[PDB]
């Protein structure tokens, strides 16, 4: 299916694609033709990938030179794995038209505790400890060590990989994460380093946000080698939360005692070190005067000099003094604070620790940390965090704010406090990759209206279209119930959550849906206390046990090992004909990982608008600053960050092969203007002023008769 | 207030953790309570330690680590020496150079004699006090006032 | 199961055929039924619902895998229709034997 796009020629490896298709690959060459960022918005979960894929492969052979190689970011591990398989598919299908290889490589990275060959690390799972782990069995003096074949254990596969990965790089093909874990234990070579090493010379590389946003780990696996590369973000469209989860680091009491508990093993590690091997490892100074990672970005980065810190017990001595401001200063038992400038000036006045020594802290722990051969570095990573912390407050406040909370939500008093560090504004942090890359496509489904985007990220963008999938079918028929059988008012704000009549209608109208709906539904909930409130009245009447009747009914915990198998078991239920009816909170973890498709999820179920509570005072610096700087209401974003976040536990119904679905979302509020054009267009254009306030009684009606609709085949 | 209490009358911070920290030579914790039963007896002599005192040689302080009192102390007096700003000097290296040997002598003062750093201190002061000392002190108010507005 | 123990023993050249008429869309049963399908397809009986007002999913992989045709009804005239259609014997398959 090779199809005649304007501005070439595009293979294609499945029969068909629909109007939008064409809509889609037109725009995505107008903004690869311009060289310039833009944003764009496909509906389909799956099927735009392909596109996506095959526009750029075809694009790449016709101005090689233009684009270096495509870095498409995914969400999670489990969905990256998906995208190979569309990508794999293509190739072949390339391949055999083309019927000889050619010199594409794509390969996904992926962090050494999912993949990873050596048994040592295999039983445990956490992520430090693989980290902790790895290094010290790659540390340069157990390779240094190694060269003097000692009694001790080497990790031979990154040895291995040196001495051959390094001559010879990998001709060409398509590994998949499983698939590469294979061909690292039949080399006897890294299944992580050897993709490591292929980022030099690779057409595709995929990896999540976390693999290129955070300046720790993202700069040097996304050095300038991809000076002009096609950089595209998939499903991207909580980027600014990811993008801020990258710098706010979160500094507790326990994890503050931890670092004074682990700064005593550091200095007893030095006096042994004194004793034992000075000479030697006293060499780190001298390269220090000449002049984990860090957290800093490119331009905002700073190697001049290490500072005033020039020795291990000089160091030492100023953690200690940072570490007793923050101690001192996070035991205060006051109101919340803000002080993102005021804090370093503090800080530099009362303890006599100025910010330039300051900001290499955290740099200089990484050299000299590495002088103490320690076991490893999961032990130290509280020590870690601070000093990240400890560099990134000398680093910028510009658009920043230090948060200090000493007594916590949900408990009226607790001897755990918590302090905060949470950014504003997310174009702080992804400027690099606009900057650095000539392009960045910003690929979501479910996006919440793109004109708010620029706002928040600061970028000029080239293209600014919303697709609607257009089918044969009207595969999704969604409806908005704002009014009960007792013609009453049924939004969830926050005066109206306690009364009992309104969660009658919801208990109602799950009980009625459920009767009707096929076997598979899912309800989103506000907050985990609003959902138990809910389940709790529910249950006192017998409208829950009624529902127990019609359908199984599954609920969502905080515990990510209750819901794991809660969910496992909620699958089972919809390949049965018992059905069921999982009950989750649209923040939760589950509902962003988790994806619907055909018989799953079948009528997803939206119990009042999804708002964060008004009083976590995190969204405030991060709500009232946009206010201040880019000049957005804070209703607009407080609004636009309902809708995109129920848009983005909506969407999932539709992930793709034309499975029907219908989305009802129980509330009135979303039959407000406001929130009916900040929806996504291709959800919006089906829905109708006939069926947007359709009564409880008569949004089933409607309901049942559209399953039949799309019961019957094509 | 978080310490389980003082060494010897460890009642008072149970009740209450109003009472703070009374930093001394000794650098070595007391309590306000515990403090009126130096002056009792004594009067300026640490219970168990016995180091004397001039003038009961106290000052509040929250800092629950002692070593930091008189590092923290100790680093203040030393601030009013080399406190020369960095673009007096265009070498690269003579930046934190000099840096280092006041974190060395602050070091060097908190447990060492300070008898060498004050006969060293002296030959700074008989250079630095005529223009380096009273032109940065004179400009920390000036820096001081921009900086708080 | 009540149709799989009488007609286990029918005649291998009669064409062993079921029409479920489901009505409720849930199905509680003491055993999975994934299970009872492995048993369908060696016994080689046809079953085909007619679902009412409900595609329901673990039906749809019992018809085609089993054989068998589903459907739901569009209205009552539609209903009509569908029962004549089973009337007629159905086509048989390889693994029909006469
Ligand atoms: S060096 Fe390679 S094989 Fe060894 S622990 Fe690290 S990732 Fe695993
Ligand atoms: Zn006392
Ligand atoms: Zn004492």
């Amino acid at each position: 299916m090779k199809l005649n796009v304007d501005g070439l020629l595009v293979y294609f490896p499945y029969d068909y694609i629909y109007p939008e298709q064409f809509s889609y690959m037109r725009e995505l060459k107008r903004t690869l033709d311009a060289k310039g960022h833009g944003v764009l918005e496909m509906p389909s979960g799956t099927g735009k990938t392909v596109s996506l894929l095959a526009l750029i492969m075809a694009y790449q052979r016709a101005y090689p030179l233009e684009v270096t190689k495509l870095i498409y970011c995914s969400r999670t591990v489990p969905e990256i794995e998906k995208v190979i398989e569309e990508l794999r598919k293509l190739l072949n299908f390339y391949e055999k038209q083309e019927g000889e290889k050619l010199p594409f490589l794509g390969l996904a990275l992926s962090s050494r505790k999912n993949l990873c060959i050596h048994p040592e690390v295999t039983p445990l799972r956490f992520g430090k400890d693989v980290d902790g782990k790895c290094h010290s069995l790659t540390a340069s003096y157990v390779r240094a060590q190694y060269q003097h074949d000692t009694s001790l254990p080497h990790c031979r596969f990154y040895e291995e990989f040196d001495a051959h990965g390094r001559e010879v790089p990998l001709p060409a093909g398509i590994y998949n994460l499983d698939d590469l874990k294979a061909l690292g234990r039949r080399q006897g070579w890294c299944p992580y380093f050897l993709a490591r090493y292929s980022i030099l010379h690779a057409n595709v590389v995929v990896y999540s946000y976390h693999y290129l946003l955070d300046p720790k780990i993202a700069d040097l696996v996304s050095k300038e080698l991809a000076r002009k590369a096609v950089v595209v973000f998939d499903e991207a469209h909580n980027i600014d939360n990811v993008c801020i989860d990258s710098m706010s680091v979160n500094l507790t009491r326990r994890t503050l005692d931890r670092c004074q508990g682990n700064l005593e093993t550091l200095q007893k590690t030095v006096l042994r070190i004194k004793e034992t091997d000075e000479q030697r490892l006293r060499d780190e100074y001298r390269r220090l005067v000449e002049g984990a990672n860090p957290v800093l970005p490119d331009e905002v980065l700073q190697e001049a000099v290490p500072g005033s810190i020039r020795t291990a017990e000089h160091f030492l001595g100023f953690l200690r003094r940072l570490l007793e401001y923050v101690k001192w200063r996070l035991r205060v038992q006051h109101v919340v604070q803000e002080s993102p400038p005021a804090f370093l000036s503090g800080l530099a006045q009362r303890v006599c620790i100025q910010r330039k020594p300051l900001r290499f802290c955290a740099e200089r722990l990484r050299s000299l940390l590495h002088t103490l051969e320690i076991t490893d570095l999961a032990d130290f990573s509280p020590l870690t965090l601070l000093a990240n912390f400890a560099t990134l407050v000398s680093t910028y406040a510009k658009g920043f704010t230090i948060i200090i909370e000493p007594f916590d939500d949900r408990t009226p008093t607790i001897a755990n406090p918590i302090l905060h560090f949470s950014c504003m504004d997310a174009s702080l942090a992804i400027k690099p990759v606009f900057e650095r890359f000539q392009s960045v496509i910003i690929t979501s489904g479910t996006l919440s209206p793109l004109d708010i985007y620029p706002k928040i990220l600061d970028f000029h963008p080239v293209t600014m279209a919303t697709f609607t999938m257009t089918l044969a079918r009207v595969c999704l028929c969604p409806m908005i119930i704002g009014r009960g059988n007792d013609q009453v008012a049924i939004s969830s704000k926050f005066e109206t959550r306690e009364d009992i009549a309104v969660i009658r209608n919801y208990g109602n109208l799950l009980l009625e849906m459920s009767a009707v709906v096929p076997d598979g539904i899912v309800a989103f909930f506000t907050s985990y206390q609003y959902m138990e409130s809910t389940v709790a009245s529910w249950y006192e009447q017998g409208i829950l046990e009624n529902i127990q009747r019609n359908k199984l009914l599954f609920i969502e915990t905080q515990d990510g090992a209750e819901t794991s198998v809660a969910l496992e078991k909620y699958q089972e239920a919809c390949e049965n004909g018992r059905g069921a009816i999982l009950l989750s909170v649209a923040r939760g973890k589950v509902s962003e990982g988790i994806d619907f498709v055909h018989h799953y999820g079948r009528a997803v179920i939206m119990f009042g608008v999804p708002y964060v509570y008004t009083q976590s005072r995190i969204l405030k610096a991060r709500l009232e600053y946009l206010r201040d700087q880019f000049q957005i209401r804070e209703n607009d974003f407080l609004t636009f960050d309902a809708m995109r976040h129920a848009a983005q536990c909506v969407g999932r119904a539709i992930r793709g092969k034309t499975d029907y679905g219908l989305m009802v979302f129980a509330d009135k509020r979303f039959a407000r203007g406001d929130k009916r054009g900040k929806l996504p267009r291709w959800i919006q254009e089906h829905l109708t002023d006939a069926n947007l306030n359709l009564t409880v009684d008569e949004g089933v009606q409607v309901a049942k008769y559209f399953l039949r609709q799309m019961a019957q085949p094509f | 207030m978080d310490d389980q209490g003082c060494p010897r009358c460890k009642t008072t911070k149970y009740r209450n953790p109003s009472l703070k920290l009374m930093v001394n030579v000794c650098g070595h914790t007391l309590c306000e309570s515990c403090v009126d039963l130096l002056f009792v007896r004594g009067a300026g002599n640490c219970p168990e330690c016995g180091t004397p005192l001039r003038k009961s040689n106290f000052r509040v302080q929250l800092f629950e680590d002692p070593t930091v009192d008189k590092e923290v102390e100790i680093r203040k007096k030393v601030l009013k020496i080399y406190n020369k700003r960095e673009e007096d000097f265009p070498s690269l290296r003579e930046y934190n150079d000099f840096l280092e040997e006041v974190e060395e002598i602050v070091f060097n003062l908190t447990n060492n004699v300070d008898l060498d750093n004050t006969k060293k201190k002296m030959e700074i002061y008989q250079k630095e006090n005529k223009d380096v000392i009273q032109k940065n002190k004179l400009k920390l108010t000036r820096e001081q006032e921009e900086l708080e507005e | 199961s009540i149709a799989m123990q009488t007609l286990k023993h029918m005649p291998g050249h009669t064409s062993r055929e079921v029409l479920i008429i489901f009505s409720s869309l849930t199905t509680c049963d003491p055993s999975n039924i994934y299970d009872l399908i492995k048993t369908l397809k060696a016994a080689k009986i046809r079953v085909s619902v007619i679902g009412l007002s409900a595609e329901v999913r673990v039906c749809t992989v019992l018809a085609r895998e089993t054989g068998g045709t589903y459907h739901v009804i569009l209205d009552e005239s539609h209903y009509k229709e569908l029962l004549t259609h089973h009337v007629s014997p159905p086509p048989a398959s390889s693994s029909s034997e006469c």
